[PDB]
């Protein structure tokens, strides 16, 4: 089975939208998540469906942009940084349970250049 | 190359 996925609500919890939240969700995410590789990236790992029943025994801080969007639109974060290392997360479980070289790998690899690269210009928090 | 992930 698969695990719940990562909380993307909670009244509770403190939250913000600061310019680089925003950033982070109109140039971060929208570059990546408009690529050809973003797919396999676009929602959690259905370990159900793939019959990878070591998946979530590996990983176990999963990370997905489809959780990073709705984190972003909700203006579910505190800052740039908690979001930043979501993406890291993403691409560090990816590494982890994948194989060097595959598909998968090479797939996550062309999305973190563009990461880098966008993350570059993230503003001056205003 | 091909990946194991989705070797179902």
């Amino acid at each position: 089975m698969n695990p719940p996925p990562p909380e993307t609500s909670n009244p509770n919890k403190p939250k913000r939208q600061t310019n680089q939240l925003q950033y982070l969700l109109r140039v971060v995410l929208k570059t990546l998540w408009k690529h050809q590789f973003a797919w396999p990236f676009q929602q959690p790992v259905d370990a159900v469906k793939l019959n990878l029943p070591d998946y979530y025994k590996i990983i176990k801080t999963p990370m997905d942009m489809g959780t990073i969007k709705k984190r972003l639109e909700n203006n579910y974060y505190w800052n740039a940084q908690e979001c930043i290392q979501d993406f890291n997360t993403m691409f560090t479980n990816c590494y982890i349970y994948n194989k060097p070289g595959d598909d998968i790998v090479l797939m996550a690899e062309a999305l973190e250049k563009l990461f880098l690269q966008k993350i570059n210009e993230l503003p001056t928090e205003e | 190359f091909l990946p194991h992930k989705y070797d179902v």
